[PDB]
């Protein structure tokens, strides 16, 4: 599994200088998905002799 | 008067920043004190009056 993250939010906001206070910004998403790995095998014969 | 009347005092006058109420674009400050007085033995005294 692994990290995503989606889209750093929008945090300042440029106030006006009185208030003693900022404003509240949105958040951002992080999305821990995962993923799977496949496996690949086969096999194959022989005699003996007729391979000596 | 140094037996007339008796002041008392706990705590001199103290300043500090008032942590809480104050954020990182305005300070809080808060200052205070705490004394007394009474009266001691009021047969020390006198007054004139008209």
């Amino acid at each position: 599994t692994y990290m995503k993250i989606a889209d750093y939010g929008q945090l300042g906001e440029y106030t006006c200088d009185a208030k003693c206070d900022a404003e509240f910004g949105e958040p951002g998403n992080i999305r821990h998905l995962e993923g799977k790995t496949y496996d690949y095998r086969g096999v194959f014969c022989f005699n003996r002799k007729n391979l000596q | 008067w140094k037996t007339a009347f008796y002041a008392v005092e706990k705590r001199p006058m103290f300043f500090e920043q008032y942590e809480g109420g104050s954020s990182a674009w305005c300070v809080k400050y808060q200052f205070g004190a705490e004394d007394g007085g009474f009266v001691g033995c009021c047969e020390h005294g006198r007054i004139l009056q008209i």
